[PDB]
């Protein structure tokens, strides 16, 4: 059947659920990755000028 | 009056062709480039263009012969 | 203006050059002030102004401009109009396949990539990928994957790997498409290789790849990348009154599209997960999909509603599609409708016509003379004068409807005389009066149903309306040449009233001088109307040419005949009014004035016989009364005695004497015969109770009981429903359609109890609802065959060719059911036709046939006769006129132009409403055998060898009386050319035993016969003689299953008895229950056995349609000796032995079925392999085209005159024609087409005729049968295969095929508001064809 | 003949298949098969002979 609706809950169905510390766990790469990210803006010394 | 269009159905064949003659013969009797060649008895222009049609003096060759009469009449008429 | 309509996929560059403008937000219009919101659906910059000549600011009011564009809001103003003219576009972020060629059953982006359609939707919902030309290093270029197996591919090949998925996938694999390297790869499969049903699905898939690549199309294009979009005046919101507005559903169509898009690129801009994107890609697809055709999904409905919302194929295809709702039927000005009544007081070329609508409808008129003369300064005020209905606009009316035909018109308008023209006479009153005997053309009753009127305007539609439509034109049916103003039924009584005898009355015996005197008698009183008189009258005849012959004679004759003789014309002799002149005699009666006197005396004379009808039926004063219903004395003996024998058959069932079939059996047919008694009694109590006395003591008579004058003169009702008002009604029937054993013994005169009348409603219930459901079959029936068949048009005057059919007489069984003269009248002879002494010609080659003709026919002794029929015409895209016939309106021969498959269908669907032993000789002559081969017994008979024997009954004038189908194996008392007598059985078959005769005489042994397996030793009870008898397949052993049971003769030395001529002996194989009677070494003669073998309208709407027939009958295709091959498959092989031909052919039989020839025997092409019922496609794959024809119009013809409707066959022949226009070639040869590849017969026809008129060779064909649901789409114009069927199918199969329409015959002249080019626009479009390209 | 055609054996899997069998496309689960042919034909609710 094509009923799209149950194709995207088959199409998610296979991603499971966080437990409450892996969330967490998530949120500590955001912050590695905007940690790089201002780590990268540190090193280009035009940006801090502008 | 006119009940059935048999006599102008032997003088001009085919039934459709008729129709065609009839309607340009009435034409040049509405708009005023003519008038009509029979005596009206208060009958509109499609039963005068029948009629004229049942009398023989009308069909597409008599009509044609006419026009270009009138053709002729207009290239002699320019001066 | 233009000419033929071109069809083709659009680019998104052709996209954007429609387009100006891109609709990118989702609002409508704003809500507070109503002004188009910018730049949503409803736009200015994009569409048009709103107002005319007015910007939306309102910086540009007036015409001061119409070239410039605001700056402050980008309106261009122009007309509104505009706005109804321009179209957008929406740019799709992500590209959407087309639901058009996704879903449709013929699928194209299916079978263009050779990819089943479930891979195909499981790519679309990004379910899985799909290699795009990713090289060739483990996976090919169709090879769809999973997401497993793409992590495994990709790790496996991390580079040049190429898969996508979704619609990008498709557009990939459509785009890298090189189309010619398959076609020459194609064409290579199709040469050597051969997988013949795969290979047919192969060469179609060839078909439409160079048929593509034909076409300037490309086939990425079947992806959606830029939508357009609908003008706003097409999907209008537009204010009710209340504030409340109406929106169409496209609105919310396109609202959801662009909402959904305007999504997808604010997804894409913020960088989403694949999750979120690929469903957002599904709903633009669903999105996408629900707008271009809903009802192919999930059917998504609108809000605050569950109804499902209209698409734009809910707009085309359908009932209330543009095709049939507004385009081939449209809501006319200048119409009117009103109840009918009579007025018997008009000639019928004039109807009645209120005053209020003829001051209604012809307004304009009445304007435009008003202003003429002066009465109406301005316009305004003869509004005004028209509106105040001042006395002064009724003269004017009186003058503007004097000579101007209106039409009239009543809503089941089935043949064409439904709409006929009349000159209008002003009525006091609110109703249309029509003239009676036109009614029965309308099939009008004055019960309550109202007609419409349209008005010509133009002054061609006044002559059309004159010249073709006036009522007095209209006096013969198409569908036949008999009268369709025949005089109902006021008429015909006061004609069979005034024209009777009764052997007493005033003046009888007297003698008159003349008609005159006739009314003055019976006018004043003195003598009756009807006494038996001899008068004076003179009847002029045309015995000269064209010359009134005038002779006078004292006819013996009644007052009444005398008086209605006035109103006869001068050509008509007497004898067609001394008669009793009933409904057939009256309709004879104007069928010889007008094929005598032509048109103006039988339109005069039709007017006075229906004013004489009225006229006399007053004076009649035929008044039906309960006394004039005489019941039986007879009746209750008779119904006393049929009760009496049901309790003899009753007490004969309860003594277990009889089972209860026969006894159901014998208690219907004693019910049966008892109404019979009761039939033939009250029918002679009442037409001869009459008995009166005249010089003597008394003479019976006909009656002029009421009710007998009204059923015996036809007017109303015939001897059923009289019987059933005076004798007992019927035997009716229950819901099983089983019939009671208790009849209704009570008749209307009497009472009827409950029971009976309970038992009553049940037929009268199914009755109504079959009426009901025959009138929409008869509908869709009708509607079928004029889509089939507008195409055909009159168009050469002549073909000149020799081709025709045979038409003979149609005598089967019995008597004759239509002659041969009423068939061939009308037609032409293709040769000339020869009297019985041969070299006599008795008509030229190619005359047009009339009645002196038949006369000509009649006098001598011919039975069949060749003609030419419209089915084996000649000419390209028509019928040549003096191939098609005469019949019409008229008398003549059909004119050069008028549309026939029109007339045609019609006629054949308009009486769809009204639809649903030995030899026992009748008549005396000589007997003739047809195809026999038959030998004499020992007894003196005749036994026969060839089942293709005809018999014929000639009598000494050459026709055929009788006709039988001679079964096989008769035994025939006389020979053949003998004088035979009525009665005489001369073939007594045995019609339970099918014969295993021979041509022999010796010795009856057993060969391959082997006891207790393929034959049993039975010992009889009855007659005693013990044989060897073949038995089922069930019990014969393993041995001799395959082996069967012969029989093979010897004489008396032991030698094989050889037939007596050839070769051959007489070996034969009997089947299971074949009756071995006579054993090993037992003597025949001449042709004894040697063994024994004992025991409505859906039915056109199957021949015109020409389904398969259940139990098909199986035909031999070449000729040749007959064989049979390999044993026990189911099947067996039937082998055809030709003796100069190639014989190989071999036939797959479903072998538990009866055969019918031996295989000893020989069988001609098709001839007849077993019985039941045929094809027509073997009819005319095997015999040819006019077997095939005669086959479908002897069938149907059977199916009216079983209910008596006469239709001339002309009409069934050109739908036959309109059948098999497709023909595939078989050889290509120099031609340009394939092996397997249909093409209509004109079309290769005009093909090879340049080339068989050059030294080449040409391309000879397979004519090919098509049903008229399947023969009507498979047309070269895709706007007549577009209005009727199957819309979605027939748009995208001439859209990928870039088809181009040249308007090509009547319905796409009447789609796109032309002239016609078959009646009186016929000249325009020859001077128009003649003036084309010339 | 009817149980020698039938594929399943237990009572498991006649629920899982008939959960499968009347909403096709998802994956089924025990606990809310058995609240499914519960709701079928032995609720009170959604299931009423008058
Ligand atoms: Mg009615
Ligand atoms: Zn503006
Ligand atoms: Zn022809």
């Amino acid at each position: 059947t094509t009923d799209p609706v149950r194709m995207y809950m088959r199409e998610m169905g296979t991603v499971e659920l966080l437990t409450r510390e892996g969330e967490i766990d998530i949120a500590k790469r955001i912050e590695d990755g905007i940690n790089q990210v201002q780590c990268s803006v540190a090193e280009y010394p035009e940006a801090i000028t502008y | 009056a006119r009940v059935t269009v048999q006599d102008a159905v032997e003088k001009i064949g085919n039934r459709f062709d008729l129709v065609l003659v009839a309607a340009r013969r009435a034409r040049q009797m509405q708009v005023g480039g003519k008038d009509p060649l029979v005596p009206e008895e208060n009958d509109k222009t499609t039963v005068i263009a029948l009629r004229e049609i049942e009398e023989g003096l009308i069909n597409n060759q008599i009509l044609d012969v006419r026009e270009r009469q009138e053709q002729q009449e207009q290239e002699a008429a320019e001066l | 203006e233009f000419d033929a309509i071109k069809i083709a996929l659009a680019s998104p560059d052709m996209i954007r050059s429609w387009s100006f403008g891109e609709v990118k937000k989702p609002e409508t219009i704003n809500y507070r002030t109503f002004k188009p919101e910018r730049d949503g659906l409803f736009c200015a910059r994009i569409f048009g102004p709103v107002k005319d000549y007015e910007c939306l600011c309102g910086k540009y009011k007036r015409l001061k401009h119409r070239g410039v564009i605001c700056e402050k809001c980008g309106v261009e103003v122009t007309q509104t109009k505009v706005r109804r003219e321009r179209m957008g576009h929406i740019e799709l972020a992500s590209p959407t396949a087309h639901i058009w060629f996704l879903k449709s059953l013929p699928s194209r982006i299916g079978l263009l990539l050779d990819m089943p359609l479930r891979d195909i939707e499981r790519v679309l919902y990004f379910e899985s990928y799909v290699v795009i030309e990713g090289g060739m290093t483990n996976l090919e270029r169709q090879q769809i994957l999973t997401e497993e197996q793409y992590l495994d591919a990709l790790e496996e090949f991390g580079d040049e790997f190429d898969a996508k998925m979704g619609a990008e996938a498709i557009q990939a694999l459509l785009k890298s498409m090189d189309l010619e390297q398959e076609c020459e790869q194609l064409r290579e499969e199709l040469n050597e290789t051969n997988s013949e049903t795969k290979r047919k699905k192969l060469t179609k898939r060839i078909k439409l790849l160079e048929a593509f690549v034909q076409s300037g199309n490309k086939p990425e294009w079947m992806i959606l990348t830029v939508l357009p979009v609908l003008p706003p005046d097409l999907r209008p919101l537009v204010p009710l009154d209340g504030g409340r507005f109406a929106t169409s559903d496209l609105n919310d169509l396109y609202r959801r599209v662009i909402n959904r898009n305007n999504r997808l690129k604010r997804l894409l801009d913020l960088a989403a997960p694949d999750i979120i994107v690929r469903n957002e890609k599904r709903m633009l697809q669903e999105a996408v999909d629900a707008l271009l055709d809903n009802g192919r999904r999930g059917r998504a409905i609108t809000g605050s509603n569950k109804r499902p919302l209209k698409s734009l194929a809910d707009m085309i295809k359908g009932k209330q599609g543009r095709f049939r709702q507004n385009l081939l039927g449209k809501r006319v000005d200048y119409s009117g409708r009103s109840v009918i009544t009579v007025g018997p007081y008009l000639r019928l070329h004039q109807c009645g016509l209120p005053k209020k609508m003829a001051l209604e409808l012809f307004k304009p008129f009445i304007y435009g003379k008003l202003e003429l003369r002066g009465l109406a300064t301005t316009i305004k005020a003869a509004k005004k004068m028209v509106e105040r209905e001042e006395a002064v606009v009724w003269d004017i009316l009186d003058e503007v409807i004097r000579e101007h035909p209106v039409l009239l018109n009543r809503a089941p308008t089935l043949h064409r005389l439904g709409i006929q023209a009349f000159e209008p006479v002003l009525i006091e009153g609110k109703a249309i009066q029509l003239h009676p005997l036109v009614c029965a053309a309308y099939n009008a009753d004055f019960d309550g149903d109202q007609m419409a009127v349209h008005v010509p305007l133009t002054l061609e539609a006044q002559l059309e309306a004159r010249a073709l439509m006036m009522s007095t034109n209209n006096i013969l049916s198409p569908a036949n040449g008999e009268p369709i103003i025949v005089p109902s039924q006021d008429v015909v009584l006061g004609l069979y009233y005034m024209t009777r005898d009764c052997v007493n009355a005033k003046g009888e015996g007297m003698v008159l001088t003349g008609p005159k005197e006739a009314e003055r008698l019976y006018r004043s009183g003195l003598a009756s109307l009807h006494a038996r008189v001899k008068v004076r009258i003179t009847e002029y005849e045309k015995d000269a040419n064209g010359e009134l012959v005038a002779k006078t004679s004292l006819k013996d004759t009644t007052v009444g005949r005398a008086i209605l003789w006035m109103i006869v014309p001068k050509g008509l002799p007497y004898s067609i009014v001394n008669q009793a002149l009933g409904k057939k005699a009256i309709s004879k009666m104007l069928n010889t004035c007008y094929r005598i006197l032509g048109l103006k005396p039988t339109v005069i004379f039709a007017d006075q016989i229906m004013y004489t009808g009225f006229a006399y039926a007053a004076r009649s004063g035929a008044s039906v009364g309960i006394d004039d219903m005489v019941i039986p004395e007879k009746k209750h003996e008779i119904i006393s005695e049929a009760e009496a024998e049901v309790a003899e058959i009753q007490e004969q069932f309860q003594s277990g004497l009889v089972t209860a079939g026969e006894r159901y059996n014998k208690v219907i047919d004693i019910w049966a015969a008892a109404n019979d008694r009761v039939s033939k009694a009250m029918m002679d109590n009442l037409q001869t109770e009459t008995v009166i006395n005249r010089d003597g003591q008394e003479e019976k008579q006909v009656s002029f009981n009421s009710i007998y004058m009204m059923a015996d003169s036809g007017a109303r009702g015939s001897a059923a429903q009289i019987r059933q008002l005076a004798g007992m009604r019927g035997l009716m029937a229950k819901p099983d359609g089983s019939i009671i054993e208790t009849p209704i013994t009570a008749n209307f005169r009497e009472g009827l109890n409950v029971l009976q009348y309970f038992i009553s409603t049940h037929g009268a219930r199914k009755g109504l609802a079959d009426t009901a459901l025959k009138t929409a079959n008869s509908g869709y029936l009708t509607r079928r065959l004029v889509d089939v068949a507008q195409d055909l048009v009159v168009t050469e005057d002549d073909c000149g060719t020799h081709e025709g059919i045979m038409m003979t007489p149609v005598i089967e069984g019995g008597d004759v059911k239509e002659p041969l003269r009423d068939r061939v009248l009308g037609r032409v002879t293709a040769e000339d036709v020869l009297k019985p002494g041969t070299a006599d010609i008795l008509v030229p080659r190619n005359t047009l046939l009339h009645e002196q003709w038949c006369d000509l026919l009649e006098e001598n002794s011919v039975d069949a006769v060749k003609v030419r029929s419209v089915v084996s015409c000649d000419t390209d895209f028509g019928v040549c006129a003096h191939c098609y016939g005469r019949d019409l309106a008229r008398g003549h021969i059909i004119n050069k132009g008028e549309a026939i498959g029109v007339i045609a269908a019609q006629s054949i669907g308009e009486p769809g409403t009204q639809l649903t032993s030995s030899i026992q000789v009748k008549n005396k002559g000589s007997i003739k055998l047809s195809n026999v081969k038959s030998v004499v017994n020992s007894s003196g008979k005749l036994v026969i060898t060839s089942r293709n024997t005809e018999l014929k009954l000639i009598d000494e004038f050459g026709r055929t009386k009788e006709s039988y189908k001679v079964p096989y194996g008769a035994v025939l008392a006389k020979g053949d050319g003998e004088q035979v007598a009525g009665g005489e059985t001369v073939a007594n078959w045995d019609p339970h035993t099918m014969p295993v005769i021979t041509e022999v005489s010796g010795f009856v042994r057993f060969t391959d016969m082997i006891d207790g397996q393929t034959i049993t030793r039975q010992t009889d009870e009855l007659t005693g003689l013990s044989s060897l008898v073949v038995l089922d397949s069930a019990e014969r052993t393993a041995g001799g299953k395959d082996l069967r049971p012969a029989l093979k003769i010897v004489d008396a030395q032991g030698n094989d008895v050889l037939i007596p001529g050839t070769d051959m002996p007489a070996q034969y194989f009997l089947p299971g229950k074949a009756i071995v009677q006579l054993e090993d070494g037992v003597q025949i003669s001449s042709g004894d056995t040697l063994a024994r073998i004992p025991q409505g309208l859906p039915r056109v709407a199957d021949l015109f349609e020409a389904r398969r027939p259940k139990e098909p009958a199986i035909l031999a295709e070449i000729s040749g000796i007959v064989s049979f091959g390999k044993e026990t498959k189911g099947k067996r092989r039937l082998v055809i032995t030709p003796v100069d031909g190639s014989d190989p052919y071999e036939e797959m039989i479903p072998k538990w079925r009866q055969l019918n020839v031996f295989e000893g025997e020989r069988v001609e092409r098709g001839d007849v392999i077993s019985d039941g019922p045929e094809a027509p496609h073997d009819i005319l794959r095997l015999r040819g085209v006019h077997a095939v024809t005669r086959y479908i119009v002897n069938e149907v013809q059977d199916v009216y005159r079983l209910q008596g409707v006469k239709i001339n066959d002309k009409h069934i022949e050109v739908i036959v024609r309109q059948m098999l226009r497709k023909a595939t070639i078989v050889n290509a040869g120099s031609s340009d087409f394939l092996e397997g590849e249909q093409v209509e017969y004109s079309r290769v026809k005009i093909a090879n005729r340049e080339l068989e008129a050059n030294g080449k060779v040409g391309a000879t064909y397979s004519r090919d049968l098509l049903g008229i649901t399947k023969a009507s789409l498979a047309t070269e114009s895709f706007i007549s295969a577009a209005s009727f069927q199957e819309t979605t199918r027939v748009l995208t199969e001439a859209a990928v095929a870039g088809k181009r329409d040249e308007l090509r015959g009547l319905k796409e002249n009447v789609i796109v508001g032309r002239l016609i080019p078959a009646g009186t626009g016929y000249a325009y479009h020859q001077d128009r064809m003649r003036r084309r390209a010339a | 003949e009817t149980l020698r055609v039938d594929p399943t054996n237990d009572r498991l899997s006649a629920l899982v298949e008939i959960y499968r069998m009347m909403r096709p496309g998802e994956p089924p689960t025990r606990e809310a098969a058995e609240s499914l042919f519960e709701n079928l034909f032995f609720s009170e609710d959604r299931y009423d002979l008058s």
